[PDB]
């Protein structure tokens, strides 16, 4: 009998890295009882294993292994199906065209038993036909089971299986003696990225285009939470770059590689915080200094702990007071891998179910990483609240609320920062009985910081602060950083002589008792 | 063994066996394939092939109970005593097949995982958890059809346990209203009574954070029996639960108790447990200060 | 290895086939070969209908066909050509026959101006001498549908645009008059229509 | 080439993918580096950009290509869409199975690809009514089997309403905007379009 | 350079003429992008339809380098009636939304 793999195959060729325990593990289930020497395994009377399943999110490899996977065995050439191209408008169609795929199988069984060899089928989106039950694709599911597993017993097939939504499938055809071997790929660690980088940069280290200046360890450090696709698409943007200037000696060196790092999709998105944080920061006054204490202290907490993998602690804030850039501040100084933001304005015109599907999906693809950030800014606005009557929607609320108390997988860390206004409603809602703690943003209440943070922008010259101080220090005041820059532009406006004079007449309209 | 892992095996499907039995013949043969990385090779030592228990046991409740159960007073026990006699009643019984009861305190007191507890020790063949965290943004239909198969699954055993976690989300209630939903409250009233085909026994759990809603709602002419879970309500336990985590040493212990004992306290375990973990933060020497004054800032209100 | 998927006119291959296996005996089952533009093609027969032995008598027929294990091929005999599923040779002829396919098919699930203005917008440019219209290439409009209820109006206003320019006498067609009982002939009128047009394009050019 | 007000985009174009179709074999091969499969254009409407598409096709001596407005891909019937979709890769991978390595390059041209490609539903029983559309473009732009002789070039308007899947670096990897044209620009535009009427001389000295 | 949005209000007794105001001060402006959005146009709108209306416009609005958007009748947008009081809140929802979000930068 003939052996059923290639005297030439060696793992180093299949050009895959960073998935070795899961390779093993599917040769260990898979490919053990067709390999062992053919007389005991006549002793043992068992049947071989029939399915094998791989799941994961985008950019993992799985159609990568599935064809060198194809490639490794010593049978024919298999039969390939590139999604629903067996679709048909006419009533018994499709399945006759499923029917085709099984005829070479059942013939070599019934001419030749048990020295036939091997074949393979592979499905691709196998969830666009395999739907739970409860017309047309209740018959095809119907026939497709009948096919695999029916009165007639079969033992020569393998079918290799790949989707992106496992949860979709039709639990009948989930059971041992079906596809029974489930496997996840998942995002990689450094020493993948290592193996990768490896795999895809030996044919230029060959012919030294490389310059000897450049060092993998570096890139490897550098590049967190990546996949595979921004792994190689690095590779390509850096020899495009690199082959740009000549438009022999031609060579890659570090500033290449510097300059081409491409956006992530589970990354860091800096235009956000470009957005969300226009004028910077300014130190008027201490409790400033305290809010970026306690932050710190926060994330500290979070970093090291065991016991507490979940944490929360929503802030307020009187009107225009600054809570959303303090909040992007805090996660920018945080130094986590994945940093995302939740607002209202990208939500224009969504119902109900929208906003759930859009939160459940930015809080479940952030639970892939080892530490998350995620920031939610104007509550009020979320709930869509209106003072009179009250109303409100009540869906909302009651996802929030479940999900602020939700573990994520064993051993995954997840902090959460959320801003709102109007305390006192939150109070009324029973909604800060899910966090954890709380802090307090204050407003502006003395002169001295209105001069000193005056001093800080830098509009008005000393003479006119000279005056400004003569009136304004004789009271105290209430106004917040956002309106204190709103009237600024709007006073610059007016001739140079009465200027001044109008700031102080604007600052006794606005005045109100704190 | 064959009895043993007859034993072992509870609730096994016939292909679930015969899968058992090929997993371990594939393990088995595993170990005499060496270098399958390089190049495939078979040894001489396939002749002396065996099947061991040790690759049954690598063929063949962390999530909710997170950080264990720990004995830091009575009223441990006198719960837990009590579950056993509820437990050794519905499985001993003819006349009363079906018997439910409600476990209520303050809130932040732990009830879920103490009816997990309660559930793992029964030791029944089937027990199922039925949770929200599996019908976020579901419509109230969907979550009708999601209880009525939970309920249907437990029909086919001759005994069951079945815990409904949080009832009050459950419901969607919100005290401004209030508001609420009418159909699963509808459904779960008429579910709590429909007894299964004869000659099987369901028992149910159920735990909530507020009695006083739920009595509004006639509600609790349903249930068979209530159980309470108090709190944290003494120095000396506080100091017997220190003790038994094994955070802060004896000479923070001595400072701490020459404070609390002289005072009253109203505190549930998760939160403890939350302070503990702020105030190991800080700097070694100023931790033992921050615990008190975090404790002193928490407030009673009972 | 000869297949194309472009029609054979095939009512001559039929009447082919009559003149070279004339008289034969043929039986149902039996299989053969033929030849049609020098192409090959395998026949199998399925059924076999007799003349009523009225229409042998010289009498009107009753309809009353026998079917029969063997028959005998006469000068006035016919056939039908009806391809086996996988194909491609596309046929017609008109006589070749093709039974009304009679299938169940499944759906799918879930889902005006100012005729000065007309005359501004479409006729403006064939006014002017060749000479300003080819110096910016000026596009032209050639295609005018007219939509509303039945009734006269419509052709007296064709009458009108008719009369309006210098231009030939109308050619008319009444509804669908290309379709033919001999198919393939509905484009042939077609291409019969446009022949003085190409003449004179030809001609008198611009 | 008759197109004026957006030289740097068309810089960055070249610069970013289509630098690899001009240097070289021997040394591109010798890099073992792919081409780049596809990019997007978005924009207001009337700006020029089914123009841009051509100039490039032509630029690199392609053949005819081929462009469909998105709306009519789709049928009423059946299992239709998704056999339309497929069609269109027929030639090439005729082409590739015949010529090996020599084949020459093909390509396409969708249009309005917002309206055929929408984000699919995770939920169970909410998924959208076109996921079997996409699902199909998803599998034919990159398989199991590979294709080396065609790109891809899609048109949109809304871009954050465009399934994930589409932009990941396998798919459609380059990104560029057109926008309205400045001063400059219109300018331009005036010259190329009044080239005509200025060779026969018909544009006046007082305009 | 440092507050790139404004906002203004006008405020009075009914038929003092505001809408005429409004226009006048557009009229003045002199910019090269300038539209108006009324309830004339959308009568017999739906709430999720009036709301696609005004997304249109804005989104219309954010291409240019110069935009100034006049709205007429605030009252008459949400459906206000004295008895209750009853209205439409997704039309309060995306009003409120529009009038802090800022364009890209430097427009
Ligand atoms: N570990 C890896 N080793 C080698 N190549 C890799 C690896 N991970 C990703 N790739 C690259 O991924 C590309 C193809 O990815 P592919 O689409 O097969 O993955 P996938 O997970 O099935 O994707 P998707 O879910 O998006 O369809 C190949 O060019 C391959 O080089
Ligand atoms: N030290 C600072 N603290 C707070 N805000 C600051 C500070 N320095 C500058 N700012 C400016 O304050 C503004 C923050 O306003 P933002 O729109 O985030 O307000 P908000 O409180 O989140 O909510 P709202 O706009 O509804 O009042 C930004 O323009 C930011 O640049
Ligand atoms: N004796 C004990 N009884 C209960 N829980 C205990 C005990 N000892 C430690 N714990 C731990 O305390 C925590 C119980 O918190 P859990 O989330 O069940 O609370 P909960 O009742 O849902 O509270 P709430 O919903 O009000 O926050 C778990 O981590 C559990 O392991
Ligand atoms: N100097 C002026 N001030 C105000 N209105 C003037 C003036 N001169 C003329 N008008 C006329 O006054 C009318 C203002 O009516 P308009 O309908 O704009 O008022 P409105 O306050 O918007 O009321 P409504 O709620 O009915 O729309 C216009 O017809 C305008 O031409
Ligand atoms: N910059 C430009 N240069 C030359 N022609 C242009 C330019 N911008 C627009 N056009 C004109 O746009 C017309 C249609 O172009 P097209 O790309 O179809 O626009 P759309 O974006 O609406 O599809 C052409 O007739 C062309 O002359």
């Amino acid at each position: 009998r003939q052996s059923i793999i290639n005297p030439d195959w060696n793992f180093e060729k299949m050009g895959i890295g960073g998935l070795d325990k899961e390779f093993s593990d599917i040769f260990r289930r898979a490919f053990a009882s067709r390999v062992f020497p053919p007389e005991i395994v006549e002793q043992m009377g068992c049947k071989h294993v029939k399915g094998i399943l791989l799941y994961g999110p985008p950019g993992c490899g799985k159609t990568l292994l599935a064809r060198q996977i194809g490639k490794m065995l010593n049978a024919r050439e298999p039969k390939v199906v590139n999604g629903p191209e067996i679709l048909n408008k006419y009533v018994g169609e499709s399945e006759a065209n499923i029917r085709k795929l099984f005829a070479d199988a059942e013939e070599e069984q019934r001419r030749l038993g048990a020295n036939s060899g091997l074949h393979i089928i592979i499905f691709d989106e196998i969830d666009a036909i395999c739907k739970q039950r409860g017309g047309v694709h209740d018959t095809v599911v119907n026939q497709l089971l009948s096919k695999i597993d029916g009165v007639e017993q079969l033992n020569n097939i393998l079918v290799i299986g790949m989707t992106n939504r496992p949860d979709l499938i039709d639990e009948a055809l989930l059971r041992p003696g079906r596809l029974e071997v489930k496997m996840e790929i998942g995002l990689p660690d450094e020493k993948g990225r290592l193996q990768i980088l490896h795999i895809h940069t030996a044919r230029m280290r060959g012919h030294q285009l490389l310059s000897a200046d450049v060092d993998i360890k570096e890139l490897a450090v550098e590049t967190k939470n990546f996949s595979g696709a921004e792994l190689e698409g690095l590779v390509r943007a850096a020899q495009s770059t690199a082959m740009n200037r000549h438009i022999e000696s031609l060579q890659v060196t570090r500033g290449d590689f510097l300059a081409s790092l491409i956006k992530p999709a589970f990354g860091t998105n800096q235009e956000d915080y470009a957005s969300y944080i226009m004028n910077g920061i300014i130190k008027w006054g201490d409790p400033v200094t305290r809010v970026l204490d306690d932050g710190e202290l926060l994330v500290q907490q979070t970093k090291n702990s065991d016991r507490t993998p979940l944490v929360s602690v929503l802030l307020e804030g009187p009107p225009h007071s600054g809570k959303t850039a303090l909040a992007a501040k805090i996660a920018e100084e945080s130094n986590f891998p994945f940093i995302k933001i939740c607002s209202p304005d990208k939500m224009i015109g969504f119902s109900e179910t929208a906003k759930c599907q859009a939160m459940k999906k930015i809080f479940d693809d952030a639970y892939k990483s080892q530490l998350s950030c995620v920031v939610v800014d104007d509550i009020e606005r979320l709930l869509d609240y209106v003072p009179i009557g009250p109303r409100f929607s009540n869906l909302v609320l009651q996802a929030l609320l479940v999900l602020l108390k939700k573990a994520p997988p064993q051993g995954r860390k997840l902090l959460i920062i959320g801003t709102t206004s109007r305390k006192d409603v939150l109070q009324e809602m029973e909604m800060l009985n899910a966090f954890s703690t709380t802090i307090h943003v204050p407003n502006i209440a003395t002169g001295e910081q209105l001069l000193e943070a005056l001093e800080l922008l830098g509009n008005f010259k000393d003479k006119e602060r000279t005056t400004i101080a003569q009136q304004v220090k004789g009271k105290k005041v209430w106004i917040g950083i956002k309106k204190l820059l709103m009237l600024i532009e709007m006073s610059l406006q007016m001739d140079p002589e009465y200027r001044v004079r109008k700031f102080l007449a604007l600052l006794r309209e606005e005045g109100a008792s704190p | 063994d064959i009895k043993e892992l007859a034993v072992e095996t509870k609730n096994f499907s016939g292909a679930e066996l015969e899968g058992l039995v090929r997993a371990a013949q594939s393990t088995a043969m595993n170990r005499h394939i060496k270098a399958s990385t390089k190049v495939e090779v078979d040894m001489e030592k396939a002749e002396s092939l065996q099947v061991t228990r040790g690759d049954f046991l690598a063929s063949l409740y962390a999530s909710y109970i997170m950080n264990g159960i720990i004995k830091w007073g009575d009223p441990v026990t006198r719960v837990l005593d009590d579950g056993e006699l509820l437990v050794q009643q519905t499985k001993n019984s003819d006349r009363t097949p079906l018997v439910s009861v409600l476990l209520e305190g303050p809130p932040h007191s732990g009830k879920t995982a103490l009816a997990a507890k309660i559930a793992e020790e029964s030791n029944f063949p089937f027990i199922k958890i039925c949770s929200p965290d599996k019908m976020i943004g579901f419509s109230e239909t969907a979550k009708c059809q999601a209880m009525k198969k939970i309920f249907d699954d437990a029909y086919k055993s001759q005994l069951s346990c079945v815990v409904v976690d949080d009832i009050e989300r459950l419901l969607d209630y919100v005290p401004i209203g209030p508001r609420f939903s009418n159909l699963v409250l509808q459904a779960l009233l008429v579910l709590l009574k429909k007894a299964p085909p004869q000659g099987r026994k369901l028992l149910i759990i159920g735990t909530t954070s507020r009695k006083d809603v739920l009595q509004e709602m006639e509600m609790l002419n349903a249930f068979s029996t209530t159980i309470h879970v108090p709190n944290i309500a003494t120095g000396e336990q506080l100091l017997e639960a220190l003790e038994l985590l094994g955070n802060f040493k004896d000479k923070e212990r001595t400072t701490i108790a020459q404070q609390v004992k002289g005072k009253k306290v109203w505190i549930g375990i998760k939160k403890l447990l939350m302070l503990i973990e702020m105030s190991l933060q800080m700097d070694p020497e100023y931790r033992v200060r921050k615990f008190l004054a975090l404790l002193r800032e928490e407030g009673a209100s009972p | 290895k000869n297949i194309d998927s472009n029609p054979y006119d095939t009512d001559k291959m039929a009447a082919e086939f009559i003149q070279q296996f004339n008289n034969q005996a043929f039986s149902v089952g039996q299989q053969l070969v033929f030849s049609f533009n020098d192409k090959l093609f395998g026949l199998l027969v399925k059924d076999i209908e007799a003349m009523d032995p009225s229409i042998l008598k010289g009498e009107p027929a009753s309809g009353k066909r026998q079917k029969i294990e063997v028959g005998l091929v006469v000068g006035n005999s016919q056939v039908a050509f009806e391809k086996a599923e996988n194909s491609s040779l596309n046929l017609i002829g008109k006589a070749k026959t093709k039974e009304n396919r009679q299938s169940i098919i499944n759906p799918d699930w879930n889902f005006d101006k100012e005729f000065s203005d007309i005359f501004r917008r479409a006729f403006a440019s064939r006014v002017f001498p060749p000479e300003i219209v080819e110096q910016m290439g000026c596009k032209h409009v050639k295609g005018i549908l007219l939509y509303g209820p039945p009734g006269c109006g419509k052709t007296l206003l064709a009458r009108q645009i008719g009369k309006m320019l210098n231009a030939r006498e109308p050619k008319v067609v009444n509804g669908p008059e290309i379709l033919n009982k001999y198919v393939g002939e509905s484009e042939a009128n077609i291409r019969k229509l446009f022949a003085d047009a190409e003449e004179e394009q030809r001609r008198l050019g611009a | 080439m008759g197109i004026g007000g957006l030289d740097k985009e068309f810089s960055d174009i070249f610069r970013r993918a289509f630098a690899s179709r001009v240097f070289p074999p021997e040394i591109v091969e010798q890099m073992g580096c792919k081409h780049v499969k596809g990019i997007l254009l978005y924009g207001p409407p009337g700006c020029g950009k089914t123009l841009l598409a051509r100039q490039i096709g032509k630029m690199l001596n392609a053949r005819e290509p081929k462009v469909v407005n998105g709306p009519e891909i789709l049928n009423k019937y059946v299992g239709e869409s998704e056999a339309n979709i497929r069609k269109l890769f027929a030639d090439a991978e005729e082409e590739q199975r015949r010529l090996g390595a020599n084949s020459g390059l093909h390509i396409i041209i969708f249009d309005e690809i917002d309206a055929i490609c929408k984000q699919r539903g995770s939920m169970a029983g909410s998924t959208g009514v076109h996921d079997t559309v996409v699902n199909q473009l998803l599998s034919k732009i990159d398989g199991v089997e590979q294709l080396n002789n065609i790109l891809v070039i899609g048109m949109t308007n809304r871009p954050d309403l465009i399934d994930e899947a589409l932009l990941r670096p396998g798919r459609l990897e380059v990104k560029m905007e057109i926008g309205l044209p400045d001063e400059k620009g219109r300018l331009q535009i005036l010259h190329i379009h009044t080239a005509r009427m200025r060779g026969h001389q018909l544009l006046s000295a007082d305009v």
